[PDB]
């Protein structure tokens, strides 16, 4: 089956540069065109530039001309995309998708996920994990403030309560994000048995569960 | 190049009504190309060849245009329909898209479920106080939250979220925090949230007091 499978999140210092790929399997990787689009988080989509395997033909969107360079490997069937001299404005999602070579009455039938790239000077950080309890249908929660680098995972019960459940998105509060999730349950359910939410902020590598507890 | 120009990109409409998006072109174009894109998932294609329909689309959508004003049709609405639609060109040199029209389900108008929160001893043990308050499951999405302490309206200091609509039953939830000193907040007494939306002609007040 066709799959375009695309690098994780990544996090730069402005200036350096970021090497995105886009890894393509069950198809011949030499009679389709791989585009590569931005997103930037919120606004419209914008395309960069086509490249085609094999002739090793490119064609910059002519804005990221000295923003982007696009090369590829074909022993392992990839593309991939440089930036240079990244700025705050670079923070985008970005896309790769295919494209027949020879068809016209072809569209950009596969896409390959996305992948955030984050510029900033702000320091990796791990998240503060608090509960909350309050004080016939009982709501919990817990919040997750204080962490950069994005995004975190939150589940309760280790995804044993599924429906009920809103997480919703980060901010940033000063120059860090917080997020905030919510649980309902029955009055029978808690607290007469465990609800722990669980966090986990993989930039950082922490994994953190915390006990909903009733207060005094 | 060509600056693509899209139709109300809130619009409303609820099961069964007849949808209608229009793309606008700067310059004039061969072919139109729309696709569909879900809450942060990538965009996949919907029509092709200005009213092809690509490939997993049901025949309730359809494409036209033919000139330089293009247009995407719903015969009749589905709850799956829900999502931001985009418009493509292939016709001049930069490949341009469209700003996007975020499609969304009208229902029963629902109002919120709200819950507030003091924090907790952890966050004050480090010197630190978050008072959070959730307002779950609404229709519409338009809500104002109004924070009180001692009965007087604390104006910075806010920080509010929205999930995006729930695939289920349509309804919007948000989550509203208010970060405080561990000092100030022991200083106060009484946290009211004081939510207002359409629904109701008084706002949904939830609040609680230190002395507990």
């Amino acid at each position: 089956k066709v799959q375009l499978q695309q690098s994780g999140a990544e996090l730069v210092k402005p200036g350096a540069s970021v090497k995105l790929s886009c890894k393509a399997s069950g198809y011949t990787f030499t009679e389709y065109i791989i585009h590569w689009v931005k997103q930037k988080s919120g606004q419209g989509l914008e395309w960069i530039g086509w490249f085609y395997p094999g002739s090793g033909n490119i064609k910059y969107n002519e804005k990221f001309k000295d923003k982007a360079t696009l090369t590829a490997d074909k022993s392992s069937s990839t593309v991939y995309m440089e930036l240079s001299r990244l700025t705050s404005e670079d923070s985008a999602v970005y896309f790769c998708a295919r494209h027949e070579d020879r068809n016209y009455y072809s569209y950009w039938d596969y896409w390959g996920q996305g992948t955030t790239l984050t510029v900033s000077s702000a320091k990796t950080t791990p998240p503060s994990v608090y509960p909350l309890a309050p004080g016939s249908m009982v709501t919990l929660g817990c919040l997750v403030k204080g962490y950069f680098p994005e995004p975190v995972t939150v589940t309760w019960n280790s995804g044993s309560l599924s429906s009920g459940v809103h997480t919703f998105p980060a901010v940033l509060q000063s120059d860090l994000y917080t997020l905030s999730s919510s649980v309902t349950v029955p009055s029978s359910t808690w607290p007469s048995e465990t609800v722990t939410c669980n966090v986990a902020h993989p930039a950082s590598s922490t994994k953190v569960d915390k006990k909903i507890v009733p207060r005094d | 190049q060509i600056v693509l120009t899209q139709s109300p990109a809130l619009m409303s409409a609820s099961p069964g009504e007849k949808v209608t998006m229009t793309c606008s072109a700067s310059s004039s174009v061969s072919n139109m190309y729309w696709y569909q894109q879900k809450p942060r998932s990538s965009p996949k294609p919907w029509i092709y060849l200005t009213s092809n329909l690509a490939s997993g689309v049901p025949a309730r959508f359809s494409g036209s245009g033919s000139g330089t004003s293009y247009s995407l049709t719903i015969s009749s609405m589905e709850a799956e329909d829900a999502a931001t639609y985009y418009c493509q060109q292939w016709s001049s040199n930069p490949l341009t898209f469209g700003a996007g029209t975020k499609l969304e389900l009208k229902r029963a108008d629902a109002a919120p479920t709200v819950s507030i929160f003091p924090p907790s001893s952890e966050q004050l043990t480090s010197g630190g106080a978050s008072v959070v308050c959730f307002l779950n499951n609404f229709y519409p999405k338009d809500i104002n939250v109004k924070w009180k302490i001692d009965g007087s309206e604390r104006q910075n200091g806010v920080l509010n979220s929205w999930t995006d609509q729930d695939s289920k039953d349509s309804t919007y939830s948000m989550s509203s925090t208010l970060t405080l000193t561990k000092d100030e907040y022991e200083r106060h007494n009484s946290y009211t949230c004081e939510a207002t939306h359409k629904t109701s002609t008084s706002p949904i007040v939830k609040s609680f007091n230190r002395n507990e």
